């Protein structure tokens, strides 16, 4: 018999592709337990997901303190040379 | 035209590098090609052909 929660079953589970995916947009660093609760990393396995930032779109927006061009919420991977 | 090449591997947010198709020709110099003949209207009159 088989749980939503047991080893074999992950893989069929919506949330856990949904949830997975949710992990790699919110991370900023490769290190799970700077980020994600320990039901988080267990649950979701999210040591086999390649969470390392990459995916954060805040990674690729620019935030500087003052801004008096409208320069701010821009994403350098939507640029014409990327 | 040069050669196709492969596109790069490249990092998330980082910028496209250039490589453009360049061009380069072979010259032709025709060369002359002659050849000729003269016949002496005696023997043009006396041959058979
Ligand atoms: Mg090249």
């Amino acid at each position: 018999m088989q749980l939503r929660r047991s080893p074999g079953m992950r893989p069929m589970d919506r949330d856990w592709h949904q949830e997975r995916a949710r992990a790699r947009e919110q991370a900023y660093s490769s290190d799970l337990t700077s980020q994600f609760s320990e039901s988080e990393i267990v649950k979701y396995e999210l040591d086999t997901a390649q969470i390392d930032g990459s995916d954060n779109p805040r990674t690729y927006i620019w935030n500087r303190t003052i801004d008096l061009f409208g320069m701010n919420g821009t994403d350098v991977r939507e640029l014409r040379n990327r | 035209a040069s050669d196709e090449e492969f596109a790069r591997p490249t990092g998330q947010g980082a910028e496209i590098r250039d490589d453009g198709e360049t061009y380069t020709t072979v010259a032709w110099n025709a060369t002359k090609l002659t050849e000729g003949s003269r016949v002496t209207d005696e023997m043009r009159d006396q041959a058979m052909v």
